[PDB]
């Protein structure tokens, strides 16, 4: 008989940065 | 358990009683009207509200056999074995008798069929859809489901024919809490002093299991206050102390003062000991705040008689240390409504959208455990005038202030949530926030006068030994420009 | 359940008869070649399974049902055994018809799925579909709820040639399905299904059945709770569904597509929105004509505007007008606030806006209210795309999904912003959000109307005057007037509570309705001491400059 | 232990949890200690996998569902309570939360006495001075 | 090694760590060396995944827990101590953090003497001057 | 290759690197050319992804450690050598840094690239070596 | 435009890259005055952005040889505020100056797919409206 | 074709590619037609599988390994001109692309298709080939 298997690795996120003007 | 155990939900009780009883008590009437009744219902609401209790009551009362399915329980390791489990359950239920299926924690079995990436999961979703709808879909079988997050369910399952009616098992009213208290305080023995009406009145966000916890804690306090006079008595406990326990009203008061609603358990404020007598001066401000906070929560009949709505927001502004945060602490300690203490920049986050997600979560908790008091310290940190920032982090501050605007005034209800702001720089606050209907009361907390400095000094010396001959009038007359901090 | 049970899809049904019924009983005219498979797609609850059962019943051809997710097994390779045994029995017995329900369980695009039994069964099914002699004439019936999650290998010539978009019905289709479902039950005479179909907008296929069942249920409760029937022949035969049951069911029910986005009830009427008479007239002109008089559009030959933008100072009634439209327009309504859609993960934000607009198109006609557009449709500026171009991608998705709404879609977008300066000018281009309504500060008559609309449900002193209040409040706003009324009410409540306290004190030492019966002259006089203007003059100057620039 | 329950097979972590709870319940009134619960039981709304959500649901129904429990007490230990599913922070599942916090001067003196009771100490030791001078020590 | 234990399936990296620890403890008293631990175990609060949190919790439970260790010594090596879970930097897990920093002039002298022990050198060169001249060279 | 070995599955790119190093060490003393190493060395402080730090630690483990390398030399390739880890630019891993950045070399490349074909008799390579002043090779 | 150093120039740079990639093409720059603004002197962040935009436009238009044959079309209402540095010879030298008959043709082209009343003449609207435009 | 290269056997894809390339090099100087290359080459950045990367690397190392004595060319058809690897579009494998943006072929396709039916007696397929502009296949 056959069998299944589960797998959950990761994803991709988004960051936000702050800048300084002059 | 029975139908007299579930309390605080009368409309929903009837809604499920109808589906469970009428097609199994008067089938002739439904053949006479001609159509079949709905045969699918989804129970949803916050946790610990009574959905599983209602399912248990139905299982005990209805005379047909009852099958219970926990969510993840169906799945198995062998390929295509969960499908076999679901098929076996449904076929046995149909074959044996007219029956009620109960699917506990449906969120585990219907993960939207679009965001999931596991094949077997989408196989189980499709199998459930086929079993609940298709050729010879059902022959006198009804399915009840329970969930805490109904929006995480595949829409194909939420269609007529599969789940026709969605009952909302929500937070109870004061009468609901009174009914729950009367239900849970029957078997136990109480002293005459107990007043369940007052207990329900001062309970503000407790739902179901919260009330149960309150009662249990009260009993625990009674047992742990009336066993010190006796020894441990490990061998046996004698009848004279075994009898006449009498969970007192002081025990109930203590248990109510210790506990907090389950919703606000994540944001419980640290205990602070301030009182109205601790705040010197500001007589007009304290009385205005007291009437504006206690009127909607204690006197709703007058508001409904006039049919208007109460004022919600308030903004303290003035020089630093005049007593704004002190007033907020006094409100937190004295007022009966729940307190949500949040700092200014606490809720911001580096990620994209998590600031507004946090704001939405905080305000959702506030309106869930209503009546609630939310303190926004230093509103000028998060709510600044829009468009000023030449260089910004993708306009995150603008998005935050817009989120605050929409949540405090938008397509929502007025569940009695009071926003208090405390900032010493009212020039940086955006004009939209200061509109009436969002923060309508702008209270200026000026520097103390002679009698207010005297009151402040007496308030701060209320727990200190003092020289008998010492008078504070000279100190008050001598401090002219001073503040409470000084 | 024969061919006469499915309704509202005469044209789509007509192709089905031509596609599978006529070429199956006579292949001579086609030879003088019908496909070996037909796909049906569309929103859930559109009669797919109904049509499959009707064709299965009307034609005497043998029928072998293989539910999609029910072909696999635990033993090694028994799924393949099941599938080829199904096809071989379908061929060997007769020129049969096979119906595969929920194909998505069998063909998950072969792009994300990394299993092995799924690959084997999909490839074997492809080979089986390849092998079909033209003489057997057996055809397969496929039923998918979501058409874009299909293995494109099946979407090729010779494999499921012609698809049939079983969509939502029109008004006539809704009336037809209403008749079909309500013909068995005894419907009272005082009922006209035409009105119910003209008021029913987004319901499709099954939701109509839900509506009828709910109305019947309410009637049964009306004749069970009152009579307390607790068998009763006289109660049994005295059952008739009247109009109020259907009205209640319509007021309680919701299109299944918009089930997730249920909105809290805030009942507003057009008399609650004091003032803004011309604005209300223009809004009605814009929203009721495209949805009720298509003949006018056909005669004109001019595309009506499919968007509008409210802008003005805070506390003027933008959200109030949005609420009034949501409650009393006789069309669907999905409200969204700007920041709700954004998500930290990659793609989720765009998937969410795509899903919301898909729901809007599904429950057509709809009115999508974008409140505070200054957060999701901000000016492009020089933000550098610090968030991985997330905001740029969101606005780009919004533009492509707002410009791709043809006339048939009928989706009206309501905009409402406090600061129009940060709106991307691309939005204001014609064809997306052309119309822009400006909500000015009320005048004296508008202020009087606002006060009268806010004091509708409030017991008020017979000897009272409001023109004085109107004349006094000069630069005030609707929110400011609300503040005045609430403060006066609070003073009245304070007087009532203290008076009741005193009365109880010397009582314990039949009560009237209250010691203070009405809002009083002195209550308003004291309430007006602490009324301050909401919006200053600088904002008025800037809005006037923007208006004059337009 | 926290991650001891998870397995590669789909539908096996919940099977392990079920076996554990049934074995615990079949015997006398027992105690189940779940160490490092931040791993088993995260918030379902914030997580993105599927097996963790299913494990959380299995744990929830085992803790409080129809036929809830029979004289079985469950103890949990964690370093972060805010990263726990709100449905688990409820009466019936985890009704009472004890806060094991930093000791004070007297508590630290008790800890010193306990930890220096089995060794061969000198006569010159005053544990009071040590408990005074040690300030932020968690025990 | 650090990344050698990680996997893609749910519940396999923790199984690898359990296998390693139990194999080590089965035999005579042993030493375990987790090279580049900072890759395995970053701060839990500042990570988005789930497998990293589970393996961090597994390390915590393995080193500290009911019947944690018996004659088994654990050694670690890292370059970024501050980027480690503070719950890991406690007594009972990593009792003392030895700072293996750059050597002094004498230390560099011994390093030169050690390295130049197998190659045939000429008499003229004196390693003391070289050690004095080198300042920042390490190992 | 750089972007070829990197994947989204946890513990697979490190497994691919370990398989490549085991394949290079099983048969014979060979030459490893890891191309575009700047994409898989984000200096462990500016990046946010865990898989990049995990494969950085895998490279530092496979290049140096207990019985790390047995008669095998590794070669790298990058455009900006400043975006590499300081433990990677150490002795034993990348102990030699070669700057491969003129007219006679360009003429040599023209002579060796036109060797298997008879172009003509009157073609002068001086103008072809002087006019293509910005050709990399 | 972009209130950032690089972006507001990268847009024009990759616009001209898309233009030179699909040769031949026509780059219709609508409302030139809003872009150029006669950089001159403004002494601010907006002045610096305008000067950088004008310098990017000049250095990405003057680099067009006989190859790639691009063609820039401009249109404006106010010709006063356009930069004389962009009206110079060698970059953009043509000046096309742009009535009743054109108004009648515009009214007849706008009313093509329209069910008009047969008893209606548009010459009265053409004669009454003198200084109007196609948009109005 | 594109998706006809996978089999249950592990590594069959690479063996099938090597078999096809060695058959085309063994038989004659010939031409290989790879239709629908967008399935084999998933652009290598948006994909997450591992056998797709392996079959793309096999096609890369098999297209590059053609010497002068092979004398074989390859032809490849695609639908979208954007979902192709630049490593596949690099100099050496695919550099000469055509942009097929007629009436005679449309009349030929009409006379191919409609010649198997009892059609009519008063039909002119030249008008059907002329008035049809954008149809294909
Ligand atoms: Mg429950
Ligand atoms: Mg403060
Ligand atoms: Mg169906
Ligand atoms: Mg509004």
């Amino acid at each position: 008989a056959a069998a299944a298997a589960a797998a959950a690795a990761a994803a991709a996120a988004v960051a936000v940065a702050v800048a300084v003007a002059a | 358990v029975g139908y007299d155990d579930i309390g605080g939900c009368r409309k929903q009780m009837a809604q499920i009683r109808e589906m469970v009883e009428l097609p199994l008590r008067h089938p002739q009437l439904f053949k006479a009207i001609g159509i079949k009744p709905p045969r699918g219902v989804l129970m949803y609401g916050p946790p610990g509200t009574g959905k599983t209790l209602m399912a248990r009551a139905v299982a005990n009362e209805t005379g047909a056999f009852f099958f219970l399915i926990n969510g993840p329980e169906v799945m198995s390791k062998m390929a295509g074995e969960s499908e076999s489990n679901l098929r076996k359950a449904f076929e046995e239920a149909e074959k044996n008798a007219p029956a009620i299926i109960f699917i506990d924690e449906i969120d585990s079995i219907a993960p939207k069929r679009d965001k999931t990436n596991g094949e077997v999961e989408r196989r189980v979703v499709s199998q459930l859809l086929t079993l609940m709808d298709g050729m010879k879909a059902r022959s006198n079988v009804v399915v009840i489901a329970a969930t805490n997050r109904p929006n995480s369910i595949d829409p194909a399952l939420r269609r007529f024919g599969r789940f026709d009616r969605e009952v909302d098992i929500g937070i109870p009213d004061a009468t609901g809490r009174l009914e729950v208290l009367r239900i849970h305080t029957k078997n136990m023995k109480l002293a005459d002093d107990v007043d369940l009406e007052a207990l329900a009145a001062e309970t503000h966000g407790y739902v179901g299991a919260d009330i149960a916890s309150l009662c249990s804690e009260a009993a625990m306090q009674q047992i742990r206050e009336k066993m010190d006079l006796i020894d441990l008595d490990e061998d046996e406990i004698d009848a004279e102390v075994l009898d006449s326990l009498g969970v007192t009203m002081d025990n109930f008061r203590f248990a109510l003062g210790n506990s907090n609603p389950s919703a606000l358990r994540e944001t419980v404020v640290e205990s602070v000991n301030v009182t109205w007598d601790d705040v010197g001066g500001l007589d007009e401000i304290k009385e205005e705040l007291k009437e504006t906070v206690e009127y909607p929560v204690l006197h709703p009949d007058q508001y409904t008689k006039f049919g208007l709505s109460p004022s919600k927001g308030v903004l303290f502004y003035g020089p630093p240390g005049t007593g704004k945060t002190l007033l907020a602490k006094a409100v937190a300690t004295e007022v009966s409504a729940n307190f949500i203490s949040v700092k200014g920049p606490e809720l911001l986050s580096m990620w994209y959208g998590e600031s507004e997600s946090n704001i939405r979560d905080i305000f959702d908790k506030a309106r869930a455990a209503a009546p609630t008091v939310v303190f926004l310290d230093e509103l000028d940190s998060i709510a600044k005038a829009r468009g000023g920032s030449l260089g910004d982090a993708g306009g995150a501050s603008d998005r935050v202030v817009n989120q605050l605007l929409t949540e405090m005034d938008g397509m929502n209800a007025k569940k009695n949530v009071f926003v208090i702001g405390a900032t010493n720089r009212p020039d940086q606050i955006d004009p939209a926030i200061l509109r009436p209907g969002r923060l309508d009361q702008l209270i200026y907390v000026p520097l103390p006068d002679e009698n207010a400095r005297l009151s402040i000094l007496n308030a701060q010396l209320r727990k200190t030994p003092l020289e008998p001959g010492l008078e504070l009038t000279a100190i008050a007359k001598a401090t002219q420009g001073f503040s409470g901090a000084d | 359940v024969g061919y006469d049970d499915i309704g509202g899809c005469r044209k789509q049904m007509a192709q089905i008869r031509e596609m599978v019924e006529l070429p199956l009983r006579h292949p001579q005219l086609f030879k003088a070649k019908p496909p070996r498979g037909v796909l049906m797609y569309g929103p859930p609850g559109t009669g797919k399974t109904l049509m499959a059962r009707a064709v299965a019943n009307e034609t005497g051809a043998f029928f072998f049902l293989i539910n999609g997710p029910e072909v696999m097994s635990k033993m090694a390779g028994e799924s393949e055994s099941n599938l080829r045994k199904a096809f071989e029995e379908a061929e060997k017995n007769a020129p049969a018809i096979i119906f595969i329900d929920e194909i998505d369980s069998i063909a998950p695009k072969r792009d994300k799925t990394n299993g092995e039994v799924e690959r084997r069964v999909v490839s074997q099914l492809l080979t089986l579909m390849d092998g079909m002699k033209a003489r057997s004439n057996v055809v397969v019936i496929a039923a998918t709820n979501r058409p874009n999650s299909i293995d494109p290998a099946l979407r090729r010539f010779g494999r499921f040639d012609r698809e049939v978009d079983i969509g939502i019905p029109d008004a006539t289709g809704r009336l037809e399905v209403l008749r079909i479902h309500t013909k068995n039950m005894k419907l009272a005479d005082d009922v006209d299904l035409e009105a119910l179909a003209a008021e029913t907008h987004g319901y499709v296929g099954a939701d109509i059945a839900s509506l009828c069942s709910e109305a019947a249920m309410q009637q049964i409760r009306e004749k069970m709770d009152l009579i307390d029937l607790d068998i009763d022949a006289e109660v049994l035969d005295s059952l008739g569904v009247t109009m109020d049951n259907f009205r209640f069911a319509l007021g309680n029910s919701n299109p299944s597509a918009l089930r997730e986005t249920v909105v809290e009830s805030v009942n507003v009427t057009w008399d609650d929105v004091g003032g803004l008479d011309e604005i209300k007239e223009e809004l009605k002109e814009t929203v009721e004509y495209p949805v009720l008089h298509p003949d006018q559009y056909t005669k004109f030959g001019l595309s009506p505007s499919k968007g509008v933008l409210f802008y003005g100072p805070p506390g003027t009634g933008k959200t109030l007008l949005a609420k009034a439209v949501a409650t009393e327009v006789s069309a669907n309504f999905i409200s969204v606030k700007g920041p709700e859609l954004l998500s930290m993960w990659y793609g989720e934000s765009e998937s969410n806006i795509r899903d919301i607009f898909d729901k809007a198109r599904a429950a057509a006609p709809t009115v999508v209210f974008l409140d505070e557009l200054d957060s999701i449709a901000k000016a492009r500026g020089g933000s550098l795309g610090d968030a991985g171009g997330a905001s740029d991608r969101v606005v780009n998705q919004l533009l492509t999904e707002m410009d791709g709404m043809n006339a048939k879609k009928n989706v009206f977008v309501i905009g409402a912003t406090n600061r129009p300066d940060q709106i991307d000018p691309a939005i204001l281009r014609p064809g997306r959000l052309d119309q822009l309504i400006y909500v000015p500060l009320p005048d004296e008559n508008a202020r009087l109307s606002i006060l009268n609309a806010q004091l509708r449900k409030t017991p008020l002193e017979p000897g009272l005057e409001l023109t004085a209040i109107a004349k006094a409040t000069q630069g005030f706003s609707g929110a400011d007037l609300l503040y005045i009324v609430q403060r006066a009410a609070k003073y009245a409540i304070k007087d009532s509570i203290e008076a009741h306290r005193q009365h109880e004190a010397e009582k314990e030492v039949e009560p009237e309705v209250d010691p203070v019966p009405y809002i009083t002259k002195e209550h308003f006089a004291e309430a007006m001491k602490t009324a301050k203007r909401s919006v200053s003059d600088a904002e008025l100057r800037r809005y006037e400059a923007y208006s004059q620039q337009m």
